[PDB]
């Protein structure tokens, strides 16, 4: 972990998001890019309910 | 050393337009090759509508290492509390020969024209020897050497003018460098210099689309042909689009109106031309010689340079068509 | 019986050659026309680089003509070197830095360098001090001047002479020469581990031991010391030499025992940490132990004798000739000594503070000269294993036994098989009247 | 003298005019050009032949070509080769580096704006690095504002 920042906003791309309750995001990654979804799934045990996935906007959210 | 130093100065609005009418002012101080310095001259001048740039020429002693100078606003309405200023810095060319080369005129026109033979002054300042066996000059263009040429010298004057004749492959855009070769005691050093080369946009085979019927404005639903007429075979690509789609918004620029500038693009080599010694011109220009005089450095990898139903709807006459010399279609 | 001959590869263009090597068998003992026939042949080869040094990154910059990059920055003052000549660029045109004008030591380039530990002599330039760092460090000195500028590569530098002999007075550790740590530490070598002496010096004894043929050959030793300077080198970051890290640039990725080995013969084995420069009188010199005998027996007593400049002690040792002649001063005397009308001794004394040596050096393997270079890591572990290999060559062991007790030793291609006192001539083809041949005691092997 | 001068980075499959000039001698020798791998030793990509004379005036430029016989997979590959000069009075070489950008590419629409439920005319313009047309297999990819 050394402190950098790694990131370059003029690429433009997301930051690693925060899972649901529960978290358990699958593929982690430090910098996420531009309309990439990543699929959330739950710790042992529960269910995913409804649509699980996060989108990457053009915007930083 | 002992030329006079080309400064040319365009200045801009806030946001990305040229000003004309704008007088201009610069401060330099020339510095000796031993020690101290010397104040230079100050030169004003104005920014014409028509050229769009300022034009300035330094005559500096030739003891100098390298010049700064400092350019100024000047206006009658302008305080000098807000006001625009930027310094600048250029470092000499490096020879331990101490022999330079530089050329004249180019694209001053504005631009240049195709089939016409263009001349450029040369001059061979501080020679280590007035006679020089032969000129070289090699002519490159779209990341390409197109042409290479060779001259001869004779005493007859100081600078002597080389003619080259424009060829059709340049069109867009090109660079040219004139080398010439010298024989010392112990090592050969040679000199050059290059200069951005810009050419009038003409294509390879002209294209020209025009209608039959002549009028200034057409009835709806009226039979029209419409006439290609090209200077070799060539493939034709049609769009006919409405004046009211741009439109949303901003002007929304146009279809293309940029090719040649983006098929520009292609030069390996950035800036106008120069550099130190002999290398530094080369890979400035795109190039990097192999020779016995001369040892090239490539300063690596890295290139800093970046900028340095119906009726109707649109739209129509979406179609490819083989064009032998002039062709027509009716519609 | 030397070697097969070695193929050419990675041409040189720094040299502008193309060279190769072979490995030495069986080095010559007894004689037998010993292996001359030079080792490594340079043929010309075709140049693909324009021999510069080569660096990683630099996003820092400013680079240098030679490519040494100098990270912090340097231009363009004051004195706008990184690399000869000076390499401008640097200056111009801006003025100043550094000002006052101080006066550079008379002789930085051997504390520079590097030393050979087989062979004993200073090979080729790696240090080159003569980086100053941006910063303005001067020490000053009895007798001079004004001040004198500090290297960077020195942490630290001071003039001692002080206290006149005494010091050169308590010296000439009067020794007989006769048949931590520890010494058998310092067989693998591999720096300090107290390299500071541990026994020294210089060896051109090959002609001395060489001259013990014939003769019963029993040796006396004296020697002063003056330092003129004591210098200690930072061990943290160093600033290598243009001419060095050109041939430690251009090297092969992949382990290579000819090439390799060819950097401790150009550059030496090792490099100097703290360690000391100046001057010093050595003189050995050789006596028939047939004559010790006859002039009567003074072990401890005679030893004394050897001071002199400037009837039993009163003429003797190195005859006047016709003075000392009755009782002897034979026979002969070689020149030891290293560094530099009336007072003779005096004259060099002069000489030795315009040319300078250095007398009593610590060293650091040069393998920690090897940091902060391209594939640094990759270079430094292969040069580990060439030195291994390399030190394989020069540790005696083909040399053979030498008859009654002999030790072989190693110079060059020969042995030279230096015989115990007692033995008659080289060789030891025969024996002393003192009649012990008896000993013959074991070695590996 | 023998000023051999060529694009400071090669073009993958294209077309580079190398350009040789001597200092001139009573005698004509022919000079031969070529483009020879990093694995020298053992492998040649391409090879150009020239001849000088009087008529030439000692100058002549013949164009070098790399096709794609690059090594499958390590991507990228290659990167870089070597350049080599063979003639009677000279001998040199130089390592360049190359680039896999070749040609240029330009998109039409029929429209700058179109609205939903609307096809989108398009058709793209290919070139050579000589401008030449340049039939060439090209995929074309739309992406979301999103
Ligand atoms: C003489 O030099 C050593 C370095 O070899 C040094 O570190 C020590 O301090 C010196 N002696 C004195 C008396 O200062
Ligand atoms: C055994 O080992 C080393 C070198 O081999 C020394 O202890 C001595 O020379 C002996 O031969
Ligand atoms: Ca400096």
């Amino acid at each position: 972990k050394e402190v950098d920042l790694p990131e370059i906003e003029a690429d433009s791309g997301c930051p690693q998001p925060v899972p649901p309750e529960n978290g358990f995001i699958r593929n982690e990654k430090q910098l996420y890019l531009v309309g990439e979804d990543v699929e959330i799934s739950c710790l042992t045990g529960f269910e995913t309910v409804g649509y699980q996935y996060f989108r990457c906007l053009p915007d930083g959210t | 050393p002992g030329i006079p130093y080309p400064i040319k100065v365009q200045v801009k609005d806030s946001l990305d337009q040229l000003v004309g009418g704008v007088p201009v002012t610069l401060n330099a101080q020339t510095i000796d090759v031993n020690q101290e310095t010397s104040d230079l001259d100050p030169s004003k001048s104005v920014t014409r509508v028509d050229d769009g740039v300022a034009s300035f020429v330094l005559n500096l002693p030739s003891g100098v290492t390298v010049l700064e100078f400092n350019v100024k606003t000047d206006a009658p309405d302008l305080p000098e509390e807000n006001q625009a200023r930027e310094g600048y810095r250029a470092i000499a060319y490096s020879s331990l020969s101490q022999s330079y080369l530089y050329i004249d005129w180019t694209d001053n026109h504005k631009a240049l024209l195709v089939g016409e033979h263009l001349n450029i002054i040369v001059t061979p300042k501080s020679p280590y020897i007035d006679k020089i066996t032969h000129y070289n000059y090699l002519i490159l263009s779209k990341g390409k050497i197109i042409h290479f040429g060779t001259r001869e010298k004779f005493s007859d004057a100081s600078y002597q003018s080389i003619n080259i004749p424009v060829t059709q492959n340049m069109v867009p855009s090109s660079r040219l460098l004139v080398y010439y070769i010298v024989t010392g005691e112990q090592t050969a050093e040679l000199v050059s210099d290059s200069v951005w080369l810009n050419i009038e946009e003409k294509c390879g085979n002209q294209l020209q689309v025009h209608l039959s019927p002549d009028a200034d404005a057409y009835s709806p639903g009226q039979t029209v042909s419409l006439n290609m007429a090209t200077g070799m075979d060539s493939w034709v690509a049609l769009a006919a689009v409405d004046s009211a789609v741009y439109g949303v918004q901003r002007g929304a620029k146009k279809p293309l109106e940029r090719v040649f500038q983006f098929l520009e693009k292609s030069d390996l080599g950035c800036g106008a031309g120069g550099g130190l010694n002999n290398a530094n011109v080369f890979h400035l220009a795109g190039l990097t010689f192999l020779t016995n005089a001369n040892a090239d450095d490539s300063q690596e990898n890295d290139e800093p340079c970046k900028e340095i139903r119906s009726y109707f709807p649109e739209s129509w006459l979406w179609e490819v068509h083989l064009v032998p010399r002039r062709k027509q279609l009716q519609f | 019986l030397l070697g097969d001959f070695g193929p050419w590869s990675d041409c040189d263009p720094c040299i502008e050659k193309q060279s190769k090597v072979r490995s030495v068998l069986r080095p010559s003992q007894f004689g037998g026309q010993p292996c001359t026939a030079p080792l490594v042949a340079f043929q010309p080869c075709i140049p693909s680089k324009l021999c510069k040094i080569e660096e990683a990154d630099c996003k820092n910059k400013f680079r240098c003509d030679s490519g040494r990059c100098i990270a912090r920055k340097l231009e363009c003052n004051g004195e706008n070197d990184c690399g000869d000549n000076s390499d401008e660029r640097d200056c111009g045109r801006t003025k100043a830095v550094c000002t006052r004008k101080y006066n550079p030591i008379p002789s930085v380039q051997l504390m520079g360098n590097g030393f050979h530990f087989l062979a004993g002599e200073p090979r080729g330039e790696v240090l080159d001090n003569s980086f100053t760092g941006g910063i303005c460090k001067t020490v000053k000195s009895s007798r001079t001047s004004n001040p004198y500028r500090v290297p960077a590569n020195l942490e630290n530098v001071g003039f001692e002479v002080q206290t006149a002999e005494d010091d050169l007075k308590t010296d000439f550790y009067k020794d007989l020469t006769s048949l931590q740590g520890g010494s058998s530490f310092s067989v693998p070598i591999f720096y300090s581990s107290k390299r500071s002496e541990n026994i020294n010096h210089n060896s051109a004894f090959k002609q001395a031991i060489q001259a013990s043929h014939k003769k019963d050959s029993s040796f006396i030793r004296i020697h002063k010391v003056m330092k003129v300077l004591n210098f200690t080198t930072k061990a943290k970051d160093l600033h290598l030499s243009d001419v060095f890290l050109k041939a430690l640039n251009h090297l092969p990725l992949e382990y290579n025992s000819a090439l390799y080995s060819r950097i401790f013969d150009d550059f030496g084995t090792h490099y100097f940490t703290s360690g000391s420069l100046g001057g010093v009188y050595d003189l050995l010199y050789q006596f028939s132990s047939e004559e010790l005998k006859n002039s009567g027996l003074t072990e401890e007593e005679a030893k004394h004798c050897v001071r002199i400049e400037t009837h039993r002690c009163t003429t003797n040792k190195l005859s006047e000739k016709h003075e000392g002649s009755f009782i002897q001063g034979a026979e002969k005397s070689i020149s030891l000594i290293r560094g530099g009308e009336e007072k003779t001794f005096s004259e060099w004394l002069e000489s030795v503070k315009e040319n300078p040596a250095v007398i009593d050096f610590e060293l650091a393997p040069i393998v920690d000269l090897v940091r902060n270079i391209p594939c640094a890591v990759t270079k430094r572990n292969n040069l580990r294993k060439a030195l291994q290999e390399y030190a394989a060559k020069f540790d005696p062991c083909q040399c053979a036994p030498c008859p009654n007790n002999g030790r072989p030793t190693l110079s060059g291609t020969e042995c030279l098989c230096v015989c115990q006192s007692g033995t008659y001539g080289e060789n030891c083809e025969k024996q002393s009247p003192d009649y012990k041949s008896n000993a013959v005691d074991g070695q590996w092997g | 003298t023998y000023v051999i001068s060529a694009p400071k980075i090669f073009r993958v499959g294209a077309s580079e005019n190398i350009v040789i000039q001597v200092y001139g001698y009573t005698e004509a020798f022919d000079a031969t050009i070529s483009i020879k791998s990093y694995p020298d030793k053992k492998f040649s990509y391409s090879s150009g032949h020239v001849h000088l004379s009087s008529e030439n005036k000692f100058q002549n430029s013949a164009i070098l070509t790399i096709q794609p016989k690059q090594l499958p997979g390590g991507q990228n590959p290659v990167s870089y080769v070597y350049l080599e000069v063979v003639s009677k009075h000279f001998s040199k070489s130089k390592r360049m580096p190359i680039t896999y950008d070749n040609g240029f590419l330009f998109i039409h629409t029929d429209k700058p704006v179109y609205t939903p439920d609307q096809s989108v005319k398009v058709r793209v313009y290919s070139l050579n690095d000589d401008l030449k047309p340049a039939k060439r297999e090209t995929v074309l990819t739309f992406i979301d504002p999103e």
